[PDB]
């Protein structure tokens, strides 16, 4: 059962790697907008949590 | 090199200047990276050097000097 | 139908140009005078037919402009 | 006086409201996609470690 479960673990590992790469790539792009919206445009006006 | 690849990751994951990121520059107060920003920073540090870090030992890292210390 | 003002001009624009205030105002405007809130007659007139006047003067390659403070004036284009 | 000011106000308000509606919506869309993928990555991370 543990060997069979180590196979599910490995599937999860590969999935996790893929998701990791995708998340980092998203952040890299979003950084530019953050530096660009330092004009005090973001604090409340743009970031409407509602 | 590792000691400048760390800067490569930190500057482009927090968007702060290369000059700002010194060895002792803490992420939260100096670089301004908050909870999710620091999470993404540690994830990027993991990806750059294709390694993995424990949860507690990773969260212990809260500075450029500490970042390199765990990296190197 | 034919021989009908609408064929050549909007009714409101013709109505404005036929007003007794227009020649005075036109003359002045062309000379560069600014129009504020105190000269009621003129100001009110301007307000009533703003868009028609703007459209009209456009023919000349000049903008009839309204500053935020409520005063009208003429700004010529390069052409 | 009224006739002036009322106009001015109408234009101000309309531009403001429509522009914020136009921009904030997509800004939040992006933020939410990034949040979602990060959350999935953290769940995968924790489950893998355990």
């Amino acid at each position: 059962e543990m060997e069979n479960v180590q196979k599910k673990l490995r599937k999860l590992e590969r999935d996790y790697y893929q998701i990791r790469e995708q998340v980092v790539s998203a952040k890299a792009g979003w950084c530019a907008v953050m530096r660009m919206v330092k004009d005090n445009g973001v604090e409340r006006r743009l970031h409407r949590r509602e | 090199t590792i000691e400048e690849r760390v800067k490569k990751i930190i500057g482009e994951q927090l968007g702060v200047k290369q000059e700002e990121v010194t060895n002792n520059a803490s992420f939260v107060e100096d670089l301004g990276a908050d909870s999710l920003d620091t999470v993404e920073l540690v994830m990027a540090l993991e990806e750059e050097f294709d390694t993995e870090i424990p949860d507690e030992e990773a969260e212990k890292i809260t500075t450029v000097q500490a970042a390199i210390d765990y990296i190197n | 139908s034919s021989t009908h003002i609408e064929q050549f001009m909007p009714v409101k624009l013709a109505q404005a140009l036929a007003n007794s205030l227009f020649p005075e105002l036109d003359s002045q405007l062309r000379a560069g005078r600014h129009i504020g809130i105190d000269d009621l007659d003129n100001h009110a007139f301007l307000m009533d037919f703003q868009e028609q006047l703007e459209e009209f003067y456009a023919r000349y390659n000049v903008e009839l402009i309204r500053a935020p403070e409520g005063f009208f004036y003429l700004r010529p284009r390069s052409t | 006086a009224i006739r002036v000011t009322q106009s001015d106000r109408d234009l101000f308000k309309h531009l403001i409201t429509e522009a914020t509606s136009y921009v904030s919506a997509d800004y939040m869309r992006h933020a939410n996609e990034r949040r979602t993928h990060l959350d999935e990555a953290l769940a995968l991370r924790g489950e893998l470690f355990g």
